[PDB]
C-alpha cells in the first residue's frame, strides 16, 4: 500500500 | 529497525514513510541479494508497476512521480516509453533515452 502523494 | 535490518519488507512503515519517495527510500534499504521476509530488486521492480501501473502513480495527475518510481528502480524503459507518452513531455523523454543510448 504505497503512498501516492509525491514530496512537495 | 527493519532499515537496518532489512526486515519486515511488506509493512510499508506508512507512519513514517507517508511520501512516495519515503517509500522507494525505505523499500531500496530492504532489497537483499542471494527466503522469507525478503525481497529483491527484481520482484521489487516487476512487483511496483505489474500491481500498481501507471493508474496508481498517476491518479494525482503528476506524471514525474511515477516516472521517478520507474527510473530510481532501474526501469529505464519503461520509464522513457511511458514518459513519452505525454505530449507535454516528449522531448524529456527521447534525450533520457538518447543519454541511456
Amino acid at each position: 500500500a504505497p503512498p501516492v502523494r509525491s514530496i512537495y | 529497525y527493519c532499515i537496518i535490518g532489512r526486515c519486515d519488507v511488506t509493512d510499508n512503515q506508512s507512519e513514517v514513510a507517508d511520501k512516495t519517495e519515503d517509500y522507494l527510500w525505505l523499500k531500496l534499504n530492504q532489497v537483499c541479494f542471494d527466503p522469507q521476509d525478503r525481497l529483491t530488486l527484481s520482484q521489487f521492480q516487476k512487483q511496483l508497476l505489474e500491481d500498481y501501473g501507471e493508474s496508481h502513480f498517476t491518479v494525482n495527475q503528476q506524471p514525474f512521480l511515477y516516472f521517478q518510481v520507474l527510473f530510481l528502480t532501474a526501469q529505464f524503459e519503461a520509464a522513457v516509453a511511458f514518459l513519452f507518452r505525454m505530449e507535454r513531455l516528449r522531448c524529456h523523454a527521447v534525450h533520457v533515452a538518447l543519454v541511456l543510448f
